[PDB]
């Protein structure tokens, strides 16, 4: 798996891939691994995909909740923090889950948080989290700037999953592109890997390493 | 340990060695392994010495109360509550327990706890390290419904050749006759039944 | 139980046209002594059930107790007790079931294959296996342990499908299972040569034949095997 | 893997099983377990493939060897001091299990052989994951002198046993009968109960559905 | 264990008149993939060798068996034919019985004399898979059985093998995170080899 | 999904028994009934517009 | 020391048509290298056009039926008989699995119906909950081998159209009733012909707007 | 854990090693050089065990350099590079193992060609426009995955070099207190001061 | 792994915490603030476990704040490194320990003096002129028995830490990305953004 | 396994049940353990059946080699090569033999070699996983000079005990009896010797 989330100046990306593993049996190559969980609130899965799934769609449920007694949506800050303390309560018992807190409030602006079953919970501009989160990182870090244009970071994010879906054993499937902003999440699309990467070697004029 | 008990012609005979061992050191060469947990309820011990004062002493505790209540329990009901407490606590404990008694219906009776608190009754029973080395002399020579010097007599051979050669065993040989008559102590010294 | 001590070897079984058989030898092993020759290990509840079991010794004489308890609770205001609403196999069988999977559940297992077999008021055969895991399932025939490596080939060759059921007699069907028994003390180290056999019929009712011995045994040929390899005399 | 042996009033049966399984598939469906140490000398083997195989066409070179130089028909009694000699020097690590019969100028002989070395004779055995299922009908059929046809039937019905029984068995059966006096008679797939049944569709792609990135021709 | 650190596949299948051999290009290390061009698959003379397992042993072994041939060539005055170096790769396998090579080759090849496909496999320590419709190898080996006894049928004509054997390859390849990333599949008769790359998923 | 409307507006009644014994036996919540009632109002898919 | 968990074996087979879903199984039940049973089923009718399979430890795998189909009828007592609507089974098999997250149900499970929109479905699970909605799904021994084929033969992966250059995917299609039993029959007989855990019988259970229904077909014995 | 790298460009191969060596708690030295020159157009960079590395890159520049003395010819970076895995491969499984894993530039006067070659411990070796040993090439493949081309100058190789190192260091969890570069091309080996 | 450093000055105490935080192969951040202000007079900085020392700090805080609202007077630092090391002294012996070590920086507005406390998981507890946690006192601990006198101004204290923490970076084997500092003094808690 | 080895009057008899299993399926049940390393001395075989046999086929090899160089060996020096190779490696076999002989001076003799290679000379011995049960039984029937009928009763007895309570014993009884009059092997099988 490979998970990413980044601020820039238009808001948020966020990127995920679909494969799923056990061993090294690829037992799906079309899980979802955002959840949505208001409009303007996402969650990214990495780790187990029970833990994952499970826990997110709780989350859910506990911002729900929050919107029904106090009014208003949930914070990003609180949101993560119900998730972050929920896994604290069950450390050590083997939980495994490394996510992304990603939206956006007026208060906090746009805002991700880095949660993962250790009980670590990181505020921050830029996370890849999964077994090709190094994949990512470096086509990621290298190209990143603060003042991409929109099309230019949903390309760069895109591109970041694609290349750990590439040299990752357990990363593939699809590319799943969401942009996030003051209005909210919005979905960029499905793009399977299959086509996507002739695609962008053609485009591209990269992945040499390969024969075409 | 060696023990056994035998069932006769008028009641039962329990039998057994008298070391107790703790590595090769004899810590008791004189030990009672025939305990008392009615009149004429009473049973052999062998395994941990603790595991089986503490249940004798738990099951004449049950029988006690039981007779106050109820009456007179039977020999079968002392090997259920001996059962009772082997069976539910079977991962902490080691003990072999054998459970003899009489009484005017049955004459004797003789009930086997083996580990695991399985409960087995029998005609005449062996148990204890010792008891393994006469498994083939004790099916060539018991009989049912031996008379009492008879029984003594089977009873001194065996724990005298399972004493000879188990390392666990030895001492004295001691015996409790159960009968109408009532409750006889029995003993013999190694001069004796060595020579057998 | 954590670990078994004293142990029942296998328990066997088939169906046949008109109700089912079971058998299981009279020994309680003791690792690798012999210790005990006339342990019961069939189990008849009522008229139309008969429940075999190895494994612990002491299990099995633990769920005996389970047992008597179900016949004796399900006569409480119950006037149609040794009749309409006597205890199916059927109903034996789901409650033996429900415990063993609890008791695997909670880690602390009763040690022990366990088959129930009889007959449904309806009349139809009933017979199934449950063991110390709570798995179960039914078959024409059906052996614990042992008997599951060697009884089950030699039974299915008389009831292969479910169509030889009704073209198998109790004469045909007691003759195997008395064959296997046979099988079993030739191969079975814990086996032993007497046995105890029932046969559940929906006409003539539960007959239980105690005391069986392996009987025609070849032991002939043993006089000309001499040597290991090259040895003459 | 299910193999026997039976002897028979002239001469010994030996019949194997055709399954062999890297763990739970099966590689083969229809693979070869009789192997000849010699013309009239046959082994059938379980355990560990490579070893089993090695280890035959070790002996039968050097009882090709031995019976040149001595002028002599090889004895089964050779094979098997030889074997167990080597399994034994090897201390279990080769992981042989084999049934050995055969025929020679002293008679008829069968036995079988363990990893360790150990050696057992008789009239009737079984080896391999699927023994317990062939013993038992060996156990329930067996008779002293039997006819070559009546072996054949008994050893054939023992490996069905394990065939249908045991899950590290199956497919077809094969057989070797060494008589007294005669060419020892290799009948493989003496026994073919287990055809697929015909699919229920052809698989063959249209040609062209399969992208190729480049082609070129390769020179030998 | 050492024959899954690399990953990848092998597997061969007999047409009629043809024989075809096909492997897919990866060698990573764990969960990183490191060279999208590792072909498994060699040949001495008219006889095809693929294999599978540690890299390392994989270019050994080659080395080992170009060696053994070109002696046996000038020796025999003639190159080997597939029966015989199937004998030769076993016993050579064996002759490693207690420190083997970490390894699943596989045999294809047509004889240059009767003109019959030949196929073989070798579990670690030379066992002959003696079967000739399909013979398969590596990390998604049960994949390939499955895609084999599914899409194969027995004298396929060369264009039809190439189909059947590719599919086998590719859709075992693409459920399998150690395989794939590229492939090669050979298509040999008596006359004409043809070596072609395949189109597939590089995730 | 969504809870059904008479659904909701019967476990609101359950808690409301919890002065005494519980719908399925649980044991006592509270000292003593509510003083409030409540018109629950709602849609769902099986019977419409409800109002309880 | 008592391992609390066993594998009996088994294989089973998902397929999703546009209005009908299949769940197939085989019939074999066994212990290591022992057939406990050549005919004990493992798809079941659970009502509401809801059909099931837990593969796997088939304790676990009865026990995990079970406990849904109990939840069916209460969720009936609850909603005036309402129809558990596929989905919601799906979500209500995700809790009940992860209910156990700390000593699992080791099984795998599949569910197959129609949604909401009378299309066929199925469901597909790990064995502490985490599931998705699929068109095709094998498991337990052999899935290993009939997956790959489903996904080549069901949705045409790795076909393109001949004669464009491999740039022109075969278009997917839903297939028929009757090409989806040919294709489950086939699995079956090479998972049969391959892997040792499975052959005796092959039950296979449909699913249309007017109920289930039940095929059954030998498989070899060996 | 040390950085080795590798990338092969148009004209040349450029190779990139730590200058750190660390053993418990303390940085001993920040300006290692984890290189042999084997031969005058080939060079050898290596990462591994304490010990091993130099022992086993010693060994194989003094065979190196005894073929070129022997011959009056240098080999082919092909040759070295096949004799180098070869060792690998017999210390494997020899009694003791060295466990060293080496990259390989060399510039091969012959074919007029830049090649590089990955070989590990065991004597896995393969031929690549880049290469990385150790936890870098988690970061590096992909990176140049992206930004590398095949018709690149020295001078773009370098850049590209820049862009790795600069992400090691951002994402690498230790100091591994910078790298040395060298080029080797048709002119032999030198060292990239201004790096 | 974790720096953390106190030295404790004439008229101040001195915290310095590193800014990096690296799960794996992987630096996740580099700008993390290791510390929660307990009182306006007092600080806390913090290392450990994963996850404790978050949920240990704000623990504490909470705390803390609670008895400043219910007594409207601010706890002397002896008396909240104390409350500190009880709560460490208990967890060590409860059924989930934190592994979480601490340092707190506290300036005594009735005493008139900085106060530096070292206290650890266990639940020992000192007062030091300077303290660390984890490696780093291994390297800080010399230098300052070395550089450290008792009568400087807060500008020594943070030269002092300039020296430190440019030890670190040279032979620390991690890359801890630098360092935020934090001066508590009668005036209450500032950072120095200059450092 | 269940294997003895009795002098008597006019020279030994060998005796053993016919099990060997693995685990517990009983991979051989008519083995046969009496195994011949010259023509009056002979010995029986308990613990790995590889190790026994490999050990018995050395141990005729030098005896063979001995005769045609330094003429007929006697029992102890059979003895003697079987200690040593059973002692030299100890560390590697799992082998508890009976050596037993028959010669014109000593008439019969019996020496035992259990497992770690020591050599003892008896007037019987008892040895493998079912003697223990007989130890009792055969000390308390045992004669010396018993006549050869006697002796096979004394064996027949003690070995049908041993197979009743050893799940490791069973099968059919066997026999070799070595005296002036040469060698003469018997069988009994367990519809006889059950029944004693
Ligand atoms: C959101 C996830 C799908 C992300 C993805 C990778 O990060 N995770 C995964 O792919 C992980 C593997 C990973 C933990 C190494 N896989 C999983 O979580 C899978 C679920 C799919 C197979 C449907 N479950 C699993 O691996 O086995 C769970 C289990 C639990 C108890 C007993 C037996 C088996
Ligand atoms: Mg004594
Ligand atoms: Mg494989
Ligand atoms: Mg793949
Ligand atoms: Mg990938
Ligand atoms: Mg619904
Ligand atoms: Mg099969
Ligand atoms: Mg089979
Ligand atoms: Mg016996």
């Amino acid at each position: 798996t490979t998970t990413l989330a980044f601020r820039f100046q238009g808001g948020i990306i966020v990127a995920v891939d679909s494969r799923a593993t056990a061993g090294n049996w690829v037992a799906s190559q079309t899980v979802k691994k955002v959840i949505e969980i208001n409009p303007f609130l996402l969650g990214t899965m990495a780790g187990g995909a029970a833990d994952c799934q499970f826990w997110e769609t709780w989350l859910g449920s506990q911002c729900r909740l929050h919107e029904l007694r106090e009014k208003e949506r949930i914070s990003v800050a609180a949101a993560s923090k119900i998730l972050s303390n929920l896994v604290y309560q069950y450390k050590g018992a083997g939980l495994s889950m490394g996510t992304m807190i990603c939206g956006y409030t007026r208060k906090e602006g746009p805002t991700i948080y880095y949660v993962d079953s250790d009980g670590t919970r990181l505020k921050g501009d830029i996370f890849c989290v999964g077994s090709g989160q190094t994949f990512a990182y470096g086509v990621l870090d290298s190209n990143y700037k603060w003042d991409l244009s929109v099309e230019d970071a949903l390309y760069l994010g895109k591109r970041s999953i694609l290349a750990a879906a590439h040299r990752d054993a357990y990363s593939g499937g699809s590319v799943n592109l969401y942009h996030v902003t003051e209005d909210g999440w919005i979905y960029h699309g499905n793009h399977d890997v299959g086509e996507l990467f002739w695609k962008v070697k053609e485009e591209e004029g990269s992945f040499n390493n390969v024969i075409g | 340990t060696s023990i056994m008990a035998v069932t006769f012609k008028d009641g039962v005979i329990l039998g057994a060695d008298s070391r107790t061992t703790t590595g090769a050191y004899i810590a008791n060469r004189v030990t009672d392994k025939l305990t008392r947990v009615h009149d004429k309820i009473w049973c052999c011990r062998s395994g941990s010495a603790a595991d089986t004062q503490a249940i004798a002493d738990i099951v004449q505790y049950h029988l006690e109360l039981y007779t106050s209540q109820y009456g007179t329990p039977s020999t079968e009901t002392a090997a259920s509550v001996f059962k009772e407490l082997c069976y539910e606590n079977k991962d902490n404990l080691t003990a072999g327990i054998i459970v003899a008694g009489y009484d005017d219906k049955n004459k004797g009776e003789v009930y086997t706890i083996p580990l695991g608190g399985s409960v087995h009754k029998l005609p005449y029973a062996i148990a204890g390290s010792g008891s393994t080395f006469i498994y083939g002399y004790c099916d060539k020579n018991f009989r049912e419904n031996m008379s009492k010097e008879e029984t003594v007599d089977f009873i001194k051979h065996s724990l005298s050749q399972a004493i000879k050669w188990d390392g666990s065993s030895g001492g004295v040989i001691r015996m409790v006759v159960l009968t109408a008559a009532g409750v006889e102590r029995l003993i013999f010294y190694p001069d004796e039944y060595e020579q057998l | 139980t954590q670990q078994p001590i004293v142990t029942g070897t296998s328990v066997i079984s088939m169906k046949y046209d008109n109700g089912v058989i079971i058998a299981a030898d009279n020994l309680g092993s003791y690792g690798s002594l012999l210790r005990f020759n006339g342990v019961e290990r069939l189990i008849p509840v009522g008229d139309n059930t008969v429940v075999g079991i190895s494994g612990d010794i002491s299990d099995m004489q633990h769920i005996e107790r389970l047992l008597k308890d179900l016949v004796t609770e399900n006569a409480y205001d119950n006037p149609l007790a040794d009749a309409e609403e006597a205890l199916e196999p059927s109903y034996i069988f789901e409650y033996l079931a429900t415990v063993m999977y609890q008791r695997r559940s909670k880690m602390n297992p009763l040690w022990n294959a366990i088959i129930v077999a009889g007959v449904q008021s309806n009349g139809d055969q009933f017979l199934r296996y449950v063991n110390l895991l709570g798995v179960t399932y039914s078959s024409p025939t059906l052996a614990t342990g042992f008997g599951a490596h060697m009884a089950n080939p030699l039974l299915r060759k008389v009831v292969d499908r479910e169509s030889d059921i009704p073209k198998t007699t109790v004469q045909v069907a007691e003759e195997a299972i008395v064959n296997a028994m046979r099988v079993l003390y030739y191969r079975d180290a814990r086996s032993s040569r007497n046995f105890s056999l029932a046969i559940i019929d929906k006409n003539t009712g539960l007959t239980f034949k105690k005391n069986l011995q392996v009987e025609n045994m070849k032991w002939d040929f043993a006089k000309d095997i001499k040597g290991y390899g090259t040895q003459k005399i | 893997t299910t193999i026997v042996g039976v002897k028979f009033n002239n001469g010994v049966v030996i019949a194997a099983d055709t399954r062999s399984t890297q763990g739970p598939i099966v590689a083969d469906k229809n693979c070869a377990k009789l192997h000849r140490i010699s013309p009239k000398i046959w082994c059938a083997g379980a355990g560990t493939a490579a070893d089993t195989e090695a280890v035959t066409q070790l002996i039968g070179s050097n009882i090709e060897l031995h019976s040149l130089y001595t002028s002599r028909e090889p004895r089964v009694v050779s094979a098997l001091q030889m074997l167990k000699q080597h399994l034994f020097k090897y201390q279990g690590h080769i992981g042989a299990y084999l049934i050995v019969a055969g025929v020679d100028p002293t008679g008829s002989h069968l036995f079988s052989i363990h990893a360790h070395g150990s050696t057992d004779v008789g009239y009737y055995l079984s080896l391999g994951s699927g023994s317990l299922a062939a013993m038992a009908v060996l156990e329930s059929h067996w008779k002293q002198d039997l006819t070559k046809e009546e072996a054949i039937k008994l050893a054939s019905d023992a490996i069905q046993a394990g065939i249908w029984n045991d899950l590290g068995s199956g497919s077809n059966v094969d057989v070797c009968v060494m008589e007294i006096g005669k060419d020892a008679e290799y009948l493989r797939n003496y026994l073919t109960p287990n055809v697929r049944e015909e699919k229920q569709k052809s698989y063959k792609f249209p040609r062209g559905t399969t992208a190729v990135l480049k082609e070129s021709i390769v020179n030998i | 264990d050492p024959s899954s650190i690399n990953g990848g596949i092998v597997v061969a299948m007999t047409g009629k008149d043809c024989v075809a051999i096909a492997c897919d290009l990866r060698l990573g290390s764990q969960s990183l993939g490191v060279s999208n061009k590792f072909e498994k698959i060699f040949h001495y003379g008219h006889v095809f060798l693929g294999i599978t397992g540690l890299a390392t042993d994989v270019t050994t072994l080659n080395e080992m068996f170009r060696y053994k041939t070109n002696l046996y060539k000038l020796k025999e005055e003639r190159a080997i034919e597939p029966e015989t170096f199937t004998q030769l790769v076993s016993s050579s396998l064996y002759e490693r019985r207690f420190g083997p090579y970490f390894v699943g080759p596989v045999v294809a090849g047509i004889n240059s004399k009767s003109g019959k496909p030949f196929i073989a496999g070798f579990d670690l320590i030379g066992c002959i898979d003696e079967a000739k419709d399909f013979i398969v190898s590596g990390t998604a080996s049960d994949q390939l059985f499955g895609m084999c006894e599914s899409l194969y049928e027995p004298n396929l004509e060369p264009e039809d093998l190439f189909e059947t054997i590719s599919q086998a390859l590719l859709n075992a390849a693409d459920r399998d995170a150690l395989s794939g990333w590229g492939a090669v599949v050979y298509i040999i008769k008596k006359d004409e080899v043809v070596k072609r790359y395949l189109k597939m998923r590089q995730d | 999904e969504d809870i059904n409307v008479e659904s909701l507006t019967q476990s609101v009644c359950d808690l409301a028994l919890r002065f005494g014994e519980g719908a399925s036996g649980e044991e006592r919540l509270m000292s003593r009934p509510f003083g409030v009632a409540l018109l629950i109002a709602g849609h769902d898919a099986d019977d419409g517009y409800q109002l309880f | 020391q008592f391992n609390p968990y066993g594998d009996n074996g088994g294989t089973i087979l998902g397929i999703a048509g546009e209005d009908f879903a299949v769940l197939a199984g085989d019939t074999r039940n066994i212990t290591d290298y022992s057939i406990n049973s050549r005919y004990e089923p493992k798809v079941f009718d659970c009502g509401d056009n809801i059909v099931m399979s837990a593969n796997g430890f088939a304790a676990d795998g009865d026990a995990l039926v079970k406990r849904f189909k109990n939840s069916v009828k209460w969720y009936h007592f609850d909603h005036n008989d309402k129809k558990l609507s596929i989905n919601s089974a799906a979500r209500n098999i995700q809790h009940l699995l992860y209910g156990k997250r700390f000593f699992p149900y080791y099984v795998h499970t599949i569910i197959a119906g129609l949604d909401e929109d009378g299309k066929g479905a199925v469901y597909s699970f790990d064995p502490v909950g985490s599931y998705e909605r699929e068109q095709c799904r094998a498991g337990g021994a052999a899935a290993s081998l009939i997956m790959p084929f489903l996904d080549n033969q069901v949705n045409f992966k790795n076909q393109y159209e001949p004669g464009t250059n491999g740039k022109v995917k075969k278009p997917l299609k839903y297939l028929s009733v009757e090409e989806v039993i040919k294709l489950v029959r086939d699995s079956f007989t090479s998972a049969t012909e391959r892997h040792i855990q499975v052959g005796d019988g092959l039950e296979i259970l449909i699913v249309t707007k007017d109920g289930v229904r039940k095929e059954f077909y030998e498989l070899k014995r060996d | 854990m040390d950085i080795i790298l590798g990338i092969r460009v148009q004209d040349s191969v450029i190779l990139a090693s730590s200058k750190a060596v660390t053993r418990g708690i303390s940085v001993l030295k920040d300006s290692d050089d984890k290189t042999r020159q084997l031969s005058p157009h080939t060079l050898m960079s290596f990462a591994g065990e304490a010990g091993d590395t130099v022992q086993f890159a010693e060994y194989i520049q003094a065979n190196i350099q005894l073929y070129s003395i022997r011959e009056d010819y240098e080999l082919s970076p092909q040759a070295v590079s096949s004799f180098v895995r070869q060792e690998l491969a017999k210390s494997i499984r020899s009694r003791r193992p060295y466990q060293v894993n080496v990259l390989i530039g060399g510039y091969d006067k012959k074919k007029n060609k830049p090649e590089l070659y990955q070989i590990d411990y065991l004597g896995t070796k393969v031929e690549l426009p880049y290469g990385a040993h150790g936890y870098s090439g988690f970061y590096t493949f992909s990176l140049l995955d992206h930004h590398y081309r095949p018709d690149m100058t020295t001078e773009e190789g370098l850049d590209l070099l820049k862009l790795c190192v600069q992400e090691l260091e951002k994402r690498m969890p230790m100091d591994f207190k910078g790298v040395i570069v060298k080029i080797v091309d048709k002119d032999g080996i030198r060292q990239v001061d201004d790096f």
